[PDB]
DNA sequence: TGCGAAATTCCATGACAAT
DNA sequence: ATTGTCATGGAATTTCGCA
DNA sequence: TGCGAAATTCCATGACAAT
DNA sequence: ATTGTCATGGAATTTCGCA
């Protein structure tokens, strides 16, 4: 079998709800498979709706073969299938209840949950305005595995922003308190 | 003058005045029967309010001027004395034409990797289409990608909103803009610097020094109204169309895409190649990286044969750039300070500022 | 299409395919190994429709739209294909500039006398002076010498009302205009055949044609902008000294002026030549017949590396005139009925309606 | 002495009063005295004024080194002298009461005069329009003294408006007629 | 080892403009 | 303190398929 | 029958434009 | 049914003044 490529292969999911940030309240993740390149969409909902309005938007850009979602409403709609079916891209979906990506792809998830609730808390409405500099950290973050990270790997360069000081993902004993407070 | 005029009128030999020739006097005034008939000799006091005389009945130049003098009067020399009042007339300086032509352009080298430089740009204004009137065009100089973001004026606060949405995905070492407002503002300024982006700008009013980004609009609107052709022209739907399109066409000089360019390998879109199925990621990427480093780079053109390349401390005018009805389309004179490189410079306006140019916007100030 | 892929797969040789290259099948796709990889040969009947998706993406030109298809297809004289598309896409060719240039100008003789014919034009709008806004040049085409009038409106009325003074003097046998307003209304045509004056109209959009006049008018606003500078803009009172000026001044080309050439005299003006004091008014004359036909005539210029001239069934397009934002700048191709000349054309327009054009405002179709 | 010449001398005077036309009442009367050719300007006095503004548009083609008239206050003011010394033309005065131009000029004006009184009888008023044919035609009359007309001797050119017919300055019985009737 | 035709490369031409 | 670019379709040149 | 300098001629460059 | 033009100032070329 031919080795794995960029654009094989998006996998999507939808973040939220989130606390209210310009009107936004969730947000659509795309990883590219092979390269663990993130993209993000801030979305109002999680319908059909706001998926094609967002992925029209990367797909102005590069079109994968095939998207893998879980069984989520917006990406099941006959709608959603529809365009994918324009725009030749194979759908692909996890079966219920038993979600699978892959390793690479979950510790990526796992990974962006963790960054946003880390900068979320403290400012749980300005995340709108993040989101570039939170992808620029996804992207330029190297991946233990392969010995890139994803800006390479799609671009096959360096960047002009690495980020060399790879902190904690983890709360600090305040964020832990101040997470704990709002949500009261 | 009086002196000169007399020691001729006896016959004693003066340097300039040919010793062949019967000089006389008549009527008052010193004369020579010359081959074209008999001349006038001024006295060489008289002979500067001549020629300007002669040169401000229509502000001729040389030739001309020389041609009214020679019907009245001949002394040595005269195109010397007519020259040196062309050369003091500031009315014909700022207003007569160059007949000297540019040198030949510089082909500056291709960036040498994706988001070493980005050209950026607005086309507009556009018939309206949802409201929108401007594009933002931003054009990666390597690879030639370009994203197009649709905009309600060419302002700061728009150029910021689309390039922190571009900057999602990377940020560029350069962006080159021209001089317009929504690149010069302070703001702007501060908004890079916050991240570490160097503004760079083009001399003022030469687009060819944005020809990046300014050739592409050329693409982006001839695809527009060849889609657009007998329908209204409602162009902000197909903004994501022609991107994409133009994004993944070949250019025949080169061979690639841009796309192709930006990742070495093309998405799942028409026709798209395969040549790399069977390569690793990584053997691609290698093949990448030489491919990026032998594009084929254009030459420097042949100087045409009346070119004019720029000196230190010479005398040169720039462009007036939006000269009102009847008024002179070159400032005064001013003073080569620096020469960035033979197409670039700093001069020094008599005012006096410093002003980067390019030579396109000069002439050489005639008569030395 | 099925058959010839038939008989292929088996080995029985067809023409246009090579025989030194193996063609299987596989996933129900005639295929071939070429040195570039392996390529699909689509059935004849469905290539059309692949040129056509290919072209589509970005209507791009030949090779690159060659370089989408040979991405996954492979068959014989592919291009000849893609250019019989590229030959029918109508936004293509009404949108696309052209890349040759026009054959080398002509240069039509100078007329034979003074007031064999009149070029007009007029020159503004100029910042208002008195309430004028506009100049009605006239200028003789064996002379040069120039007529100038203030007026309120590019009028046909003002225009009668000047040239009512002007014909006062005498009487052109032609005057040649552009297709100004003012000058294609009945009313001016109807002032023109009351006195047995032809008139004589540049082809649309062309002002070359006019040449004479429209290279004086840079005369007289350089001329006019000297005059003006540091002041107002008051132009109304400096037409006759400019008039009189440029009337009175040397080409250096010719040596003469406008007015000697007219009057073979100069009048009372500032360095009146005197070379004829001793003829009679009769030598003189004779003189001046003998100077009028031995001025200096240009010639025609070589033709560029590229150029194309026209010929009589040929199809060609002409420039839209005015084209608004995002539409094409060519009409439909248009057939040539009469070359006229080499520069200038009569076209049948599909319409079809008659129109004399020149070759500066079409292109040659493409692709046959 | 050397041949006379086209602008060496021009010879000016004024007609009219004549009935009002489009505003205008006078004809300035400028001729060549080697050519014999005529402008003809039309004012409303004659002043200085419009001596000026006339003279200022025909030197605005030609001027000439001596312009000669009566002894006319608009020709002797001050102010017509200063415009003539800027102009470098010397002026030049017959004697009071002893009009002297030349032969040729002499009959010129008398010329003028006649085809004026012709072409005016009948539509006294109309005469501003008919100035420029009333020029052509006494430009283009064949001198019997030279061998020309001023259009030839001018611009050393046969013109596009021969006058053949070279008709009566002559009234017919009627026109005498109904110009006596005129005046009553 | 050379031919005719197809494929590829060459390159003049023109159009993007402005602050 | 900065700097022209590149799609296009005929023509010229090279390569291909076959001996 | 030839030299150095002045005079003249040559000519690329650019700008007039539009209906 | 019509069609480029010509001022300009460096450079190239020619002519001049003198032997
Ligand atoms: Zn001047
Ligand atoms: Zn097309």
């Amino acid at each position: 079998d031919r080795p794995q490529k960029p654009f094989d292969k998006f996998f999507i999911d939808y973040i939220g709800p989130l606390p209210p940030s310009q009107g936004y309240l969730y947000v659509l993740v795309v990883v590219d498979g092979m390269t663990g390149f993130t993209w993000l969409y801030p979305t109002k909902a999680p319908s059909t709706s706001a998926t094609v309005k967002s992925l029209n938007v990367l797909t102005s850009i590069a079109i994968p073969k095939v998207i893998h979602s879980d069984q989520g409403a917006a990406f099941t709609s006959s709608t959603f299938a529809e365009w994918a079916k324009e725009r030749g891209i194979h759908l692909e979906f996890s079966t219920p209840y038993h979600p699978q990506s892959s390793g690479k792809v979950e510790r990526k998830n796992s990974d962006i949950k963790r960054l946003l609730t880390k900068l979320l808390v403290g400012r749980p409405t300005k995340w709108y305005d993040l989101l570039p500099v939170v992808q620029l950290a996804l992207n330029n973050t190297y991946s233990p595995v392969l010995k890139y990270t994803p800006h390479q790997l799609l671009f096959g360069i360096d960047s002009n922003t690495p980020f060399a000081n790879q902190d904690t993902l983890d709360l600090t004993r305040e964020e832990e308190l101040s997470l704990l407070q709002e949500i009261r | 003058l009086d002196a000169e005029l007399d020691q001729l009128l006896q016959g004693h030999y003066i340097k300039g005045y040919p010793k062949q020739y019967t000089y006389f006097l008549e009527d008052g005034k010193v004369k020579v029967s010359r081959p074209e008939g008999v001349k006038i000799i001024p006295p060489q006091s008289d002979r500067q309010k001549i020629v300007l005389q002669a040169h401000n009945l229509a502000h001729t130049g040389r030739e001309a001027t020389l041609l009214k003098i020679a019907n009245l009067y001949w002394w040595p020399n005269m195109r010397k004395d007519v020259v040196k009042q062309l050369g003091r007339c500031q009315q014909c300086l700022i207003t007569n034409a160059s007949n000297k032509a540019s040198g030949p352009i510089l082909r500056p080298d291709r960036p040498q990797k994706p988001f070493d430089k980005f050209f950026i740009d607005y086309i507009g204004p556009l018939p309206p289409s949802q409201g929108y009137l401007y594009v933002l065009v931003v054009v990666d100089g390597m690879t030639g990608f370009t994203w197009l973001y649709p905009t309600k004026a060419p302002s700061t606060s728009a150029t910021v909103k689309s390039l922190n949405v571009l900057t999602s995905i990377a940020i560029p070492k350069v962006i080159h803009s021209d001089q317009g407002a929504a690149f010069t503002s302070s703001t702007f300024a501060e908004w890079a610097k916050e991240r570490g982006i160097h503004l760079e700008f083009s001399t003022p009013y030469h687009p060819q020094s944005s020809g990046k980004v300014e050739r592409k609009n050329s693409d982006i609107k001839r695809l527009l109204t060849k889609l657009l052709v007998g329908r209204p022209t409602k162009w902000y739907d197909l903004l994501p169309v022609v991107q994409l399109a133009l994004n993944n066409t070949y250019s025949p000089v080169l061979k690639y895409t841009p796309h192709q360019l930006l990742f070495g390998i093309d998405s799942n879109t028409p026709f798209a190649n395969q040549d790399t199925l069977d390569l690793t990621r990584e053997e691609e990427l290698s093949l990448l990286q030489e491919i990026r480093t032998s594009l084929y780079h254009p030459s420097t053109p042949p100087a045409s044969s009346r070119s004019w390349s720029p000196v230190v401390g010479q005398l040169v005018q720039e462009r007036v750039a939006r000269p009102a009805s009847l008024r002179p389309r070159w400032h005064k004179p001013s003073t080569v300070l620096k020469v960035l490189n033979p197409r670039t410079v700093v001069i020094l306006d008599h005012l006096g500022n410093n002003r980067t140019v390019s030579i396109d916007n000069l002439k050489p100030t005639s008569h030395q």
